[PDB]
């Protein structure tokens, strides 16, 4: 991998977290988008995997 | 032989109409001050009145000419000897030219500045790498400083990287042509707003991309079956003759300007066997934009990282 | 049944079970990422009737309209919005008809409604009767219209005119769009026409009583629709006045100016544990480096700011009043520290805005050492009323290109009111990009 940012982006998350779903709760405080990693400096599938709930 | 001295020293030249005096000569024993805000064809007119002048006895200084994307109109010109030159030794000026694409083609124009050294600055799309390959051919690579080629104003805007899309496949026809070429995409895919391609018959194998402006364009957009190679069928040809055809890709522009390369091919030259509008050009690129960007603040607004 | 706080819905369809009381959402709804397509219609809510931030869906899959899950939500008030949007319907597989066939108005902001593949009956809708600033609306990606087959009852909907297309107007093949005689002038009105109480929004349960209307044009207290706050009740945040010890009761907020606010104004201090009142520099920072403005709802992170100790980058490419409501977001800002940047801002034609700017104090120049630096701007006509300014740039340095319709006297007036005389050098301010297609 390198660098995702569209349709991509969601369904690489998709594939990655599958059935276990997203994680959700409202901040309030950020580090940086989801972007600014996988699409602007550089991805990695065990980030994308820390968007899933488990 | 057919000189060209004149009762003025500097010859300016505002129009096609100014140059009259110069149809049919060769050395101009004077100098030159250009100044072609606008107008239309003139190139094609200006290789009349002066597309024969071959010697240059003084300085040539070209101010304000946004009318014209190419100087290749001095067709045959071979030397400058800079015997009369301005302030600062500047025997060559280029200054605030809003649209020159490029100088002289260095694929087998020669070219001499003898006597003196030359100035560029404010051309915006005229980048670096048409001007050293002019210090390098025309005899003064050692005589200014790269505070007279400046590097920050002159080129900013001209999207001087250039991957390369190679041809996959081609497909003469009796009076058609087809080509394709491979998946290219820049590290965002949505920059990408589409292909244009250039074609336009070139009996000979010297042709450019900056004549006239002369080149027929057609555009062709990343297939929705997206494994597929890109490709295009041009019907507007004839038999045996010979076409230049080139693509370039057409691409967003962000902060990223210095990172959205875009891409252009060679030209592949190939011979037969034996409309847009205006307004969409900029509106599709504002909604590709407008989309691209909101695309982004939901994404970055939707996800956030698990415990 | 008013739930609270805003609701994020994902995953799957066993989510929406916590709608079941839900008659008004106090915040935004999403409903997104439901991949599994996983069932239908067991899920309606007659209940949900307002909401009061944005609604939002994304990737929802399997679902066919949206008015099968919500009937009766008669208003959304956009109190926040996403970008400029209180609805947004994006990328939604699936959707065929929009439904909603009982939404009568949207307060705030603009609807963005696209990439909706098979999304029709979009141009059945006049959103001239359901909002106002629909120059805002962004309708683009959806179903090419050739494709839409939009019909309708009588094609007994009423046939109206918008960009001088006069024809029938509704939400579904089942069922109109119907609005209120001018009979009601300004007012609303209840289905067979009856025309509603003043105070009323949407629709009512009977004509002009109080405890009619089922939903409320300001606000809302004590199961009945009101113009104006009572007294010794205060404004909850967007559509309800509550008691002084309610507004002490919620956590995890101050009244002033008879508003329970979540925290007091700039120049104001909260008296301790205070909540009743609240007596006379919000110093607000980083969470990025930078900030970044693209729209409304970046600068809503800066309504209380008014000295912006981090670095601002402008980047507006388009909206139609955004040139004003940034006055209030923006407005009070005082003093912005690092550097000023302003690239391809074509929606500006003039900072005026920024109406209490004083400082830019340099603390993080840009390469170079550029303090100010304005790229690329079309229009951008003017910067300021520079005969009564101060905005002194207290070091680095200013820069200025590409600028096609700023005449160059107001950049070479800015060193009169600015300082950075002696700081600058003519790569910097060129004659050449600024003001060529000036008039
Ligand atoms: C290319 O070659 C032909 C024949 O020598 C000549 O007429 C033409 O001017 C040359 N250059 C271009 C740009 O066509
Ligand atoms: C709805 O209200 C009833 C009665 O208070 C309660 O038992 C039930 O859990 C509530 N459900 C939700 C989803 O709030
Ligand atoms: C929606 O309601 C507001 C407040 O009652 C009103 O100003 C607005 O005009 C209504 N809708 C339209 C389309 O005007
Ligand atoms: C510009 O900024 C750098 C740090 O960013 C500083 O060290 C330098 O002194 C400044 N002045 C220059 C480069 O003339």
């Amino acid at each position: 991998s390198e660098t995702l940012c569209g349709g991509e982006l969601v369904d690489t998350l998709q594939f990655v977290c599958g059935d276990r779903g997203f994680y959700f709760s409202r901040p309030a405080r950020r580090s940086r988008g989801i972007v600014e990693e996988c699409c602007f400096r550089s991805c990695d599938l065990a980030l994308l995997e820390t968007y899933c709930a488990t | 032989p057919k000189v060209c001295e004149e009762e003025k020293k500097t010859k300016t030249i505002d129009s096609v109409t100014s140059a009259q005096m110069l149809q049919g000569c060769t050395i101009f024993k004077g100098n030159l001050l250009i100044n072609i805000r606008r107008g239309n064809n003139i190139a094609s007119e200006l290789e009349n009145f002066m597309g024969l002048i071959e010697v240059v006895t003084g300085y040539v200084k070209i101010r304000h000419s946004h009318a014209l994307v190419s100087l290749s109109f001095l067709k045959n010109l071979r030397l400058i000897l800079g015997e009369e030159q301005l302030e600062g030794n500047y025997s060559f000026y280029v200054l605030d030219n809003q649209n020159l694409q490029q100088l002289w083609d260095w694929d087998h124009r020669n070219l001499t500045i003898k006597a003196g050294k030359m100035y560029f600055a404010f051309n915006p799309k005229l980048c670096v790498s048409e001007i050293y390959r002019m210090e390098e051919v025309t005899g003064t690579k050692g005589r200014q400083s790269k505070g007279d080629i400046n590097t920050r104003n002159n080129g900013e805007r001209a999207s001087c990287e250039s991957d390369v899309l190679h041809f996959t496949s081609t497909t003469t026809s009796k009076n058609r042509i087809i080509i394709t070429w491979h998946r290219y995409r820049p590290p965002d895919y949505r920059d990408l707003i589409s292909f244009t391609v250039y074609y336009k018959e070139a009996p000979f194998k010297n042709v450019t991309e900056y004549d006239g402006q002369s080149w027929n364009m057609v555009d062709v957009d990343l297939p929705p079956n997206k494994d597929v190679e890109p490709g295009i069928l041009l019907h507007g040809l004839k038999p045996w003759t010979q076409y230049a055809v080139y693509v370039k890709a057409v691409t967003l522009t962000m902060v990223e300007n210095d990172h959205i390369r875009g891409a252009k091919s060679e030209i592949l030259y190939i011979r037969t066997n034996a409309p847009k509008t205006e307004a969409e050009k900029q509106a599709e690129k504002e909604e590709a934009e407008y989309r691209k960007v909101f695309e982004n603040f939901l994404h970055n607004s939707i996800f956030v990282p698990r415990p």
